[PDB]
């Protein structure tokens, strides 16, 4: 039974400029089976109002999802995406690298 | 290995009466269907059940409801029968949904006649007529005729019995009844049948011939108020013996 | 038109954790979800407004019934596979069917199945046969290929019906599906040159780096085409700078018939 | 809307070939079915076509042209048991079956030695009816319904005496009117010139 671990990418909707409202995206893809937990983090805390697409299907039989929240980036605040999956020993955290 | 079993084969109803048709299949099929068949048109779906646990309306659901009781059974309900529901009803089933190349497997059919008043219902008179001596001498064959006349509705089964056994070889029964008054919408019906045997068989005086008609009519709970006898489901027959 | 596709997926899970559906089915046109059904809602629902606006309730009602039947069928098939495999625990079964209408007018059609996320049975609509990946699949192949009419039916659906559905949905969604939003492209250093594009639709885009007019694909890092969330997409590509010799690097982007070149001075 | 058309009735001779046509106009196409339905019985599946061409199953073949929206069911070496209605049905884009109204196929038996005659059956002591049998005529003969409201005439019926491999056509006429006689019972039909009328009384 081949289980495939999620690829996790964190990026803003538009090129980010401080003080300008944006969307922070976390795109989780390529994983199998389908159960998965995704949080967006701000300064290490879970953001509460976070939207996401319905589970999506790829031709190679893996799945993908987009998690996103509106935000205004500042020089001080650090953002991340935290993902758990059956293929991960502990939750994996990927920081937004602007 | 029964296939699709539906009941009843025949039923007379008064306007407003309730009725349930039963259907079961033992083929482990998932989809079941109720159709009605009427002269001059294609089958029309009343209700169907794509799988156990769901049902939905077909093309002509008004006046009907269904229940997919389990995987095997799919019943059709006429809560308040109307004359327009006079028809032949067919249950059918398929392995999987309507989707794909799978064919339908049909039950034997249920003939319903819905009437405003049961005073139009009549059992048949049955009479048997012995062969013409001229036919015997010209052909060495002998044709007996059975006439079942004056019945309504067309819910009859006619059979011939020779020497205590039902026969079908040598038999021809009209495939459709004759309207005795072709202009009336509720005309009573006539039906003829012939049995043809060799002259030698007819000339054996121990050979015995009977025509029997099963009529499907009223039952105990139907209300009857006419002066004549209540036209219940019944068998009417007539006989003849061979003659030397 | 550009190339377009219609595809329908099914997912079945044999022993799902609490809440999670035993069965899900989703349709797509290109990258756009158009329909959804699962064993919890037991209803087929639009996932694109241009689908809801153009298909009357009788459409959703009819396919809701078919999907309830397809759900049960998928459960039976998965139960059978897990017996043949002699597997315990939760396992997945998947189906994908669909067709493409290519720019040049030609068509493709495909149908395949997967068990635990790996190819299981693949239909060949030209030879009218199923490719099996192991012996459990081989047993299913034998049963399916014994039903020659069903193979013919699938060929007709893939080649005629699927293409007709796709053309119907392409017209319904033409304001979304047939529009063009050109990319905004920039280059920056982070030591490697990054070529970044954003704001573009459709998502199909080609970005590469050239060095003195020659393409070295083996030393290029290609980023994924990713959804930005507003209906448009973004992408990137990087190449590493040689610190001992100057070179003329240029980013090349092709999108919807337009080519762009960004020369790095 | 959607519709499917097939002839109401066809008549052919035993041993011959008949082609039953079905044309359809539908919203999408997911295959075409033929069913056989003997009178008073359930329809039974005969054939399925979904790609173009001709498929064979015994004495029956079914053809489909998707571009012309046409199919035919072809019956070779017709036998009396092929007398039945034949129903076409098409699955549309949503897998709804659209049913044709059916084609009734009537088969004329090959009457080897026609011996047309009208016989008076013997009276029944339980009936006031006089009964006449028109029998053993060739299959081109048609039996007309009666024109007197108190005379009843049934359509012709084909009887098979299997033990002798002998088939014969017959029709029955009856009445309780005093002026009814077998010599005039079938006067409204066109009956063979050599029809035998045995003497009465
Ligand atoms: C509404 C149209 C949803 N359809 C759907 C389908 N349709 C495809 C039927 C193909 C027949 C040949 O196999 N498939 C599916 O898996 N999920 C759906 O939601």
């Amino acid at each position: 039974m081949i289980q495939r671990t999620p690829k996790i990418q964190v990026y803003s909707r538009h090129p980010a400029e401080n003080g300008k409202s944006n969307f922070l995206n976390c795109y989780v893809s390529g994983f199998h089976p389908s159960d998965i937990e995704v949080d967006l983090l701000k300064n290490g805390e879970r953001i509460e109002k976070v939207e996401h697409s319905d589970l999506s299907f790829s031709k190679d039989w893996s799945f993908y999802l987009l998690y996103y929240t509106e935000f205004t980036p500042t020089e001080k605040d650090e953002y991340a995406c935290r993902v758990n999956h059956v293929t991960l020993s502990q939750p994996k955290i990927v920081k937004w690298d602007r | 290995n029964a296939g699709v079993t539906q009941t009843p084969k025949f039923q007379v109803l008064k306007t407003g009466q309730s009725m349930t048709l039963q259907c079961a299949q033992d083929m482990n099929h998932n989809s079941m269907y109720w159709y009605r068949q009427d002269p001059g048109m294609g089958l029309r779906l009343i209700y169907y059940s794509a799988s156990e646990g769901t049902t939905d309306k077909g093309e002509v659901p008004n006046g009907y409801n269904v229940s997919r009781l389990n995987k095997r059974e799919f019943s059709l309900r006429l809560e308040s029968a109307a004359p327009s529901q006079t028809s032949v009803y067919f249950c059918a089933s398929s392995v999987w949904t309507g989707e794909g190349s799978g064919e339908l497997f049909f039950g034997e059919g249920s003939r319903l006649t819905v009437l405003e008043d049961l005073k139009n219902v009549f059992p048949p008179e049955v009479a048997v007529f012995e062969p013409s001596e001229a036919e015997i001498s010209h052909t060495q064959k002998a044709t007996l005729v059975c006439l079942a006349t004056g019945f309504y509705p067309d819910h009859v089964e006619l059979s011939w019995w020779v020497n205590g056994k039902e026969v079908h070889s040598g038999v021809c029964t009209d495939p459709q009844p004759l309207k005795e008054q072709p202009a009336l919408n509720d005309s009573r019906y006539a039906l003829s049948s012939r049995l043809r045997v060799s002259a030698t068989f007819w000339q054996n005086p121990r050979n015995h011939f009977r025509c029997q008609v099963q009529f499907y009519g009223l039952s105990e709970n139907d209300e009857w108020t006419q002066d004549r006898a209540k036209p219940v489901t019944q068998i009417v027959s007539a006989e003849a013996w061979g003659r030397a | 038109m550009r190339t377009h596709s219609l595809r329908y997926f099914r997912l079945g899970v044999s022993d799902p954790i609490h809440g999670v559906p035993e069965f899900i089915s989703v349709g797509y046109v290109d990258s756009h979800p158009i329909t959804t059904y699962d064993s919890v809602t037991r209803q087929k629902e639009p996932r694109a407004p241009w689908m809801a606006e153009n298909l009357a309730p009788d459409h959703w009602e009819r396919y809701t019934q078919l999907l309830r039947g397809w759900q049960q069928m998928f459960k039976v098939e998965l139960k059978r596979l897990q017996r043949h495999y002699n597997h315990s625990g939760s396992h997945t079964y998947q189906r994908m069917i669909g067709c493409e209408l290519l720019e040049d007018g030609s068509t493709t059609g495909f149908l395949q199945y997967a068990y635990d996320g790996q190819d299981f049975l693949i239909f060949n609509k030209d030879t009218l046969s199923w490719l099996a990946v192991d012996n459990v699949a081989h047993t299913i192949k034998q049963a399916w290929e014994a039903n020659q009419h069903e193979l013919l039916y699938q060929k007709n659906w893939l080649e005629e019906e699927c293409i007709a559905w796709l053309k119907r949905f392409l017209e319904y969604g033409k304001d979304t599906l047939q529009r063009t939003e050109p990319p905004l492209v920039r280059v920056n250093r982070k030591t490697a040159l990054f070529c970044k594009a954003h704001g573009f639709y459709p998502p199909e885009i080609y970005m590469t780096w050239m060095k003195n007019g020659e393409e070295i694909v083996q030393e290029i890092d290609y980023g994924d085409i990713l959804p930005s969330g507003d209906g448009t997409y973004q992408a990137w590509a990087s190449i590493e700078l040689d610190p001992q010799s100057s070179n003329l690097y240029s980013c090349h982007v092709e999108h919807s018939g337009v080519h762009m070149v960004l020369q790095v001075p | 809307g959607q519709n499917i058309d097939q002839p109401t009735e066809m008549t052919a001779t035993e041993g011959a070939i008949v082609q039953i046509n079905c044309t359809y106009q539908t919203s999408g196409f997911n295959g075409l079915f033929w069913y056989q339905q003997h009178a008073g019985e359930a329809p039974t599946f005969l054939s399925y076509n979904v790609l173009d061409g001709l498929e064979e199953k015994g004495r029956f073949s079914s053809f489909l042209s998707r571009s012309k929206g046409y199919s035919y069911l072809l019956l070779k070496e017709l036998q009396m048991k092929d007398s039945a209605s034949y129903l076409c049905a098409v699955k549309d884009s949503n897998y709804q079956l659209i049913w044709g109204a059916g084609t009734k196929l009537i088969i004329k038996p090959d009457i080897q030695n026609p011996d047309p005659a009208v016989y008076q059956l013997r009276d029944s002591k339980s009936s006031d009816k006089s009964v006449c049998l028109f029998t053993d005529f060739d299959s081109q003969t048609n039996v007309s319904q009666s024109k007197d409201s108190d005379v009843y005439i049934t359509d012709k019926c084909v009887l098979d005496m299997r033990s002798m491999d002998f088939k014969s056509n017959s029709a029955v006429a009856w009445s309780n009117k005093s002026d009814f006689a077998c010599a005039n019972a079938f006067n409204n039909s066109i009956i063979p010139e050599d029809t035998f009328f045995p003497s009465p009384e």
